[PDB]
């Protein structure tokens, strides 16, 4: 793919 | 409620947000850095009013988030974020809403937030943040 | 206590950690991945004995951490992390320790722990996750 | 020439450029993807006219750069970007402009051209690209 | 800028 | 798709 | 460290 | 020719190579950094015998490489690497083996070589870099 990856954390809440 | 997704930016400029000491948060709407330049994120609004504006601004680039914690609890039978405290390097924004339920933190050591998504709709439903270095 | 620091690796293929049903976890060791070949982690260990061992052996590399949780709490006039709980998405590892006193939690949308350091005297003080893609 | 610095993005959409089959690289613009949505670039012009111009646009998120290769030479007693070619996974775009000169070549094997970097005086000075997973 | 590579660190969680 | 960490690869430069 | 986002960046080619 | 990769690490602090002033690169071995100890990567051989050995001993962690630079060429009908030159912010090593052929060149404004990957015959058939922050 040629979307940019990042690391995400969560969630938090529901 | 309504699902977002600001994605990834450069950093954080500015966090606005909204509660109630009685029910949670209502607002989310962040102001990011983007290659020097600042990009106004989509504004990220309850449903309903009554909440105390919160603005949260950052002495970016010397000033960056280190610590993102809260409140997670059941509002009128909903699981949201109660609460919200930002710590920066240089002080403590909050606790924005009331410190009770279940705690979260996010301590960070090495790396920065840069970016938020979640769900609003009377409230804040959840959120997730983007790390990168 | 005594810090220590395991640094970054390619991800996890073992936790080998140590608890006490009444105070906190005692030690902690982790058998990483370094770049397909598993690479043995240093022994943290407590200053003190009569801890319950626990080997999480995984399926690396398609088993992986995708929450890490557990509570904070005193014992004997010290902060230290009680309980700790590590869900994959295979399987729920956990509580060890004792359920008591300040949750927290860590899930992971994108990316992976791939490296820990903290700090162990009588029992794990404290610790941190090194996060990558 | 005149620096600029487009900075970081989430992937490419669309390539903007300008040659001239005597001379080297003019033009400059890209339309970066941003979160989803496109992010039009600021557009680079030389200190001169008389260019071909050239727009190489992507079928994204699908298609991306693999490789970005060309040309430096000498061109009225300055060391410029003669040429350019972008191969993506599905089409090779070029070469735009005087092969002639130094190659060099910047071929992916993990990751993503997410922005550009450089300088343009009469012709593009040279450039540089960001690169992310 | 050194020759010493970084990663992202989140923590600590306990003694502070 | 793994719990292997991955890295900004460039090249081949050679062969291939 | 500062509040900047950082990446990766192979060049410069040319000049 | 045997094909090899030895994945990422935190950095680099030595590289052991051979060359022949008559044809190109044989044998090729790192010895990284991994988490502050050194790590004796495997040995890469070439088939043949007959090369000058090389010692590129870098003063880790302040002295890392900003550039590779080199050409490829055929050697006995095949496509090799032929010299290699490795540009560091304190000296300039190189070049080793024949600079004939196709020129190219990987210079780094930000970021880090932490691996290798390629292939050895008679010679250094090809290679790749791991990079990264
Ligand atoms: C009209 C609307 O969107 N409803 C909101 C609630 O949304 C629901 O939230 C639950 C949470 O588990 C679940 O995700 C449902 O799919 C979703 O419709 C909720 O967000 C509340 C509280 O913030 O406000 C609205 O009523
Ligand atoms: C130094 C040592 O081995 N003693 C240990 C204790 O360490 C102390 O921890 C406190 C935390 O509030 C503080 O950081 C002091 O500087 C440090 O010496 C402590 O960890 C306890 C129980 O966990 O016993 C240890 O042996
Ligand atoms: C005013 C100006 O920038 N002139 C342009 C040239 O710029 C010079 O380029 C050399 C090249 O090494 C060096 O960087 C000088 O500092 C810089 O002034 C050059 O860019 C040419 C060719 O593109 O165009 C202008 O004349
Ligand atoms: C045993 C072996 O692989 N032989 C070496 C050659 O390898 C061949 O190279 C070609 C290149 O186009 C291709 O990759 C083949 O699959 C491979 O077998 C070659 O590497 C030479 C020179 O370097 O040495 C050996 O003979």
């Amino acid at each position: 793919s040629g979307i940019s990856q990042t690391v995400i954390v969560g969630p938090w809440g529901a | 409620g309504k699902a977002f997704d600001d994605g990834a930016f450069t950093g954080i400029r500015e966090i606005n947000l909204s509660y109630n000491k009685e029910t949670a948060i209502g607002d989310f709407q962040v102001v990011y850095d983007l290659n020097g330049s600042p990009y106004v994120g989509e504004n990220h609004k309850s449903f309903i009013t009554g909440f105390t504006p919160v603005k949260i601004s950052l002495d970016f680039p010397s000033e960056y988030i280190m610590e993102v914690s809260g409140y997670t609890g059941k509002v009128s039978g909903y699981v949201v974020v109660r609460s919200l405290t930002f710590k920066t390097n240089k002080k403590t924004y909050g606790p924005y809403g009331v410190t009770s339920g279940t705690p979260f933190s996010l301590p960070i050591e090495n790396g920065l937030i840069v970016g938020f998504k979640g769900s609003i709709g009377y409230w804040l439903d959840y959120f997730s943040m983007y790390l990168s270095l």
